[PDB]
């Protein structure tokens, strides 16, 4: 009944785009990360005793170290600015947003992408932010998103969604 | 961290077993994962495999250096096994819930760990086979997965439901419930 | 546009 595991993965974490990039990759073991690249540092370190044999080997052999530190630019950044922007920096999905009542109004905002939005309660023209309850950023899996926002009240209601799939934003009354 | 993270390059490998997984991820979310069996990459999204290409020979080859790797360390850690963990289940629909209007009801299960699950759905308590899709294993930062499965159906005052989770780190199957 | 991936290093044992 032994079992292992092992991950490896290049992480490409982005800022203002492309404008600043960080590379690691990271060697885990059974959930320790042994050995890391990371291009705040510019080569491999032992993050753990079991990555000592690796990481100053890896050091010592040139073209090993010109080859981890160029894939800043041969993956993160050619996949940033190729694929991704026709794919998953292009995506927009619109909110579908619909009011229930539980005592509360609940306004639901589903089926979106990206993850940033702004849903308001409105009563009678005026933004309420007393008495309002949203969820966290709901991740459904499948490069939608949802939120619900809970208004403690009921007038007229009015949910007021802001997203980047839309040129103005939705408005749905009750 | 970042606006965004990229990650280009997700090799997950486990023995026994010989099971490996291949997948891209941008913002959490899984661009596709390559089919190791059929050498096929396999886009999350149908229109993404048309807006660009992955050549699934990377992620063969990803594989198997991390097979051959997964080998040496486990010699270097004197076989230091994985430790299992209890995964934790939520269950929630995709949409509100209205009568006679299909749904999907979406098991999210974490704190996976070692990636070797079953995830499977009852309808007042038989096994339900049919519009079940799931996904691959998802990373966290603490280097467990997540795994969501995905039920369609028709919402019926007249319906249970349970998501039931399988793993090692549970003696026997876990029952989580929705209405 | 193709996606291009990190290749790990492969240790010798
Ligand atoms: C999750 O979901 C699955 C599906 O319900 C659960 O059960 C496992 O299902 C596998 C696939 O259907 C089963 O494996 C078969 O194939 C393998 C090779 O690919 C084969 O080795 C195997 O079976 C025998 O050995 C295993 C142990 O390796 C036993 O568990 C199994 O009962 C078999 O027992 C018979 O074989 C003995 C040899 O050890 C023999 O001495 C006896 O005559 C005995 O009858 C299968 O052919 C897999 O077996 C099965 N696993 C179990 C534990 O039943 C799976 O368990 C779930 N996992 C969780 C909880 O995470």
């Amino acid at each position: 009944e032994r079992h292992f595991v092992y991950q490896f993965m290049g992480e490409c974490y982005f800022t203002n785009g492309t404008q600043r990039i960080r590379y690691v990759t990271r060697y885990i073991y059974n959930r320790e990360e042994y050995v890391r690249y990371d291009s705040d540092v510019g080569e491999h370190r032992a993050v753990t005793e079991l990555g000592r044999p690796d990481a100053e080997y890896w050091n010592s052999q040139p073209e090993i170290l010109e080859r981890t530190r160029a894939e800043l630019d041969t993956v993160c950044r050619h996949n940033y600015e190729g694929p991704e922007t026709h794919t998953s920096l292009r995506r927009l999905e619109q909110p579908n947003v619909v009011i229930s009542l539980s005592n509360t109004l609940v306004c639901s905002v589903t089926d979106f992408y990206p993850a940033k939005i702004k849903v308001r309660w409105f009563r009678n023209g005026q933004e309420e932010t007393v008495g309002v309850s949203s969820t966290q950023l709901i991740r459904n899996g499948d490069w939608t998103f949802q939120v619900l926002v809970m208004l403690e009240m009921t007038e007229v209601y009015t949910c007021h969604v802001e997203h980047p799939s839309l040129k103005s934003p939705i408005t749905v009354e009750w | 961290e970042a606006d965004h993270v990229g990650t280009y390059g997700i090799s997950v490998y486990q023995s026994p077993g010989d099971i490996g997984q291949y997948t891209f991820e941008f913002d959490g979310d899984e661009l596709f994962y390559v089919d190791l069996d059929k050498k096929e990459t396999v886009w999350m999204l149908p229109e993404f495999g048309q807006l660009a290409s992955f050549d699934p020979q990377g992620g063969l080859q990803n594989i198997a250096v991390v097979k051959h790797n997964l080998g040496c360390l486990t010699k270097r850690s004197n076989s230091t096994p994985a430790t299992n963990e209890a995964p934790q289940a939520t269950v929630f629909p995709k949409s509100p819930v209205l009568l006679g209007q299909p749904n999907t009801l979406i098991c999210f299960v974490d704190n996976i760990f070692p990636p070797v699950i079953n995830i499977t759905w009852l309808r007042n308590s038989k096994s339900v086979a049919d519009g079940v899709y799931e996904t691959s294993f998802f990373v966290n930062r603490d280097y467990s997965f997540h795994k969501l499965s995905y039920l369609t159906f028709i919402p019926s005052d007249d319906d249970i439901y349970d998501c039931k989770v399988e793993h090692w780190g549970l003696e026997e199957p876990v029952l989580k419930h929705w209405e | 546009g193709l996606y291009l991936e990190a290749v790990p290093l492969q240790v010798g044992c």
